[PDB]
């Protein structure tokens, strides 16, 4: 999941084509560290352009793999109303790559109630994952309710 | 740079936590979190809950002396009077051995 | 600054935040965050493209 | 307890010698400032238990200099230590330049 | 009885010892005021022990 | 850089600061002084205790 | 690509000075835009007021 | 100020009280008692309709 | 009623700075690996060694 | 290495910790005195025991 509050007065993006190392091209890139079968830490570079009034293409990158080439493509297009509520373009699965023979991993991702704020500046609000890499047992604490919680 | 250019080498981040209470000492002023403390709540200085920092200032400790040295002398008070009572209670238990 | 081109305390530990990469590199907001570095390498010779 | 007040104690005492060491060689001739550190002690289960110093402290800030009779007598005014050996070779450093 | 005795005690100890580490960082730099609470016990019948 | 040719530098001695330190030291070394006097009586008090 | 709106605005108690220079007494709108929490505070009633 | 947004003590026990809803909430006099928030969330963008 | 025996406890205790730097308290959960004349394992916190 | 040339070398006695010492060691003894004086009351009431 990423949440995102995302200024309305901003204009259009004017460099053309998009590049992902064209930050002109965007108003706004993410990034989110995944983890995979074999652990490898694949950031996903979650770029948003500002195609017109309350649509946004966003394109993931997976940045931690060389390997793969400038995505053109939209992954997903956040499209919203006039108020700025969560509407439609917010959940897409998305492939990762290969990193040292790893397996390319899909997941799901949400961009639940991101919302649009009517002014002020494009900022993530939060994001989480479900994956994580081991870790061990490093103490032991019981709370006020007999449940004996590992750390 | 000795050719007229001025390039940023970086930017310190900086967070707060949901607790302030819910940190841990790790020797000196040095702060692990905790599960009762918060996640890292991430931003940039002088940008809401963070503010323009001391350039070129540290801060000291915010000590006063004069309601320290005030407990010192009210708990000392309360220790002398724990000190009388359990005297008072032995005195007590010495003529329940003298009972006998 | 250490010999490991890091701003560190007395007891070592290096500050973090964000880096700037490019050229010229500005800070970008969707790093990760770093260990702020002052390197003494050269600059990049950079030729006149607009004027 | 009184592991803090000797800590406290110990630490109030080597300071004020690192301060009056520092007057001792006040008015001196290629004199750096030097300070001492504090330090904090670990949290038992999150108590923490002790005061310590993390060390000494140099400063290299810019001092005084006072224009001399001869002219072998040579301070050095930006960053840049004076090359000096011993009588078994071995290197060391120096600002200051009174030479015969 | 005794035991509210040494429970007061070692909580006026333990506070003493408190109030004695934030003396021995005075003045030093980047420190914040930390003191200790109280805690009381819970009714035997409508007692209260500790 | 350029040195100073023909003169020879100082000390970077302030006086205030030093002297200031000087007080605030002292009165901590007072306050520990004071705090180790509370100590000691409480200690004297624990052996009228018994 | 906004939406036009239309607003009901009120000239309420707006006088007219016998002599002086036109002045405007003051303007409101209950119109605004967010805003986050910044900080807390309660009064001497127990109301948590936010900021 | 807790993680789970409420004001809670040493115990974790969180304090009540009136709530306000509405946009803009007033406190009302006919609620049951419930734990006061401090939310962190965004406010509401209001437009302006009456000036 | 008897006894079930002999406790050990293992809290954190208190540490002194010393002169030397060849005497290394363990901070943390940590045992020193001594060795006799038999060559027998044994351990200790204790980090005094010349 | 080079010696002290025309100096000598006094006493490397701080005099903080000695009387740190000085007490704790005292406040020791004092417990040791009071153990003792609480273990001759036992064998006291050993004695009055017959």
């Amino acid at each position: 999941s990423m949440q995102i509050n995302l200024n309305s007065t901003d204009p259009v993006p004017s460099k053309t084509p998009f590049s992902v190392s064209d930050a002109d091209s965007y108003n706004k890139k993410g990034t989110v560290t995944v983890y995979d079968s074999q652990g490898n830490a694949h950031d996903m570079n979650v770029y948003f352009v500002k195609t017109k009034d309350n649509e946004w293409a966003v394109y993931t990158h997976d940045s931690s793999d060389p390997a793969a080439t400038a995505p053109t493509t939209a992954s997903t297009t956040l499209k919203f109303n006039e108020n700025g509520i969560l509407e439609s373009g917010g959940t897409v699965n998305i492939t990762t790559g290969t990193i040292n023979g790893a397996t390319a991993a899909t997941f799901s991702l949400s961009f639940l109630n991101s919302m649009q704020q009517n002014t002020g500046a494009n900022n993530i609000v939060a994001t989480n994952q479900n994956g994580y890499k081991p870790g061990d047992l490093v103490s032991y604490q019981i709370n006020n309710d007999g449940t004996v919680v590992g750390n | 740079y000795s050719n007229e250019q001025e390039q940023v080498l970086g930017q310190i981040v900086l967070a707060n936590f949901a607790n302030n209470e819910g940190l841990a000492s790790q020797g000196d002023n040095v702060w692990a979190a905790t599960q009762a403390s918060g996640v890292a709540l991430l931003g940039t200085a002088g940008s809401g809950n963070f503010g323009k920092l001391t350039n070129g200032a540290l801060e000291a400790s915010n000590v006063d002396l004069s309601k320290e040295l005030v407990n010192m002398i009210v708990a000392q008070r309360n220790y002398q009077s724990n000190a009388q009572t359990i005297k008072t209670q032995d005195q007590i238990l010495n003529t329940l051995v003298n009972l006998r | 600054l250490d010999e490991n081109r890091n701003l560190v305390n007395m007891q070592g530990m290096q500050l973090t935040g964000y880096p700037a990469t490019g050229t010229p590199p500005t800070i970008q907001q969707g790093a990760n965050p770093a260990p702020i570095t002052i390197p003494n390498t050269l600059m990049a010779a950079k030729s006149t493209t607009t004027a | 307890s009184f592991s803090q007040a000797v800590s406290g104690l110990n630490a109030a005492a080597t300071n004020l010698d690192v301060i009056g060491n520092n007057i001792a060689n006040s008015a001196t001739y290629g004199f750096k400032s030097g300070t001492a550190s504090f330090a904090d002690m670990f949290a038992g289960s999150k108590v923490g238990l002790g005061v310590k110093v993390a060390g000494i402290t140099q400063d290299f800030t810019d001092g005084t200099t006072t224009n001399t009779g001869r002219g072998l007598d040579v301070a050095i005014s930006q960053n840049g230590f004076f090359r000096l050996v011993d009588s078994n070779g071995s290197v060391f450093y120096s600002r200051n330049g009174q030479f015969k």
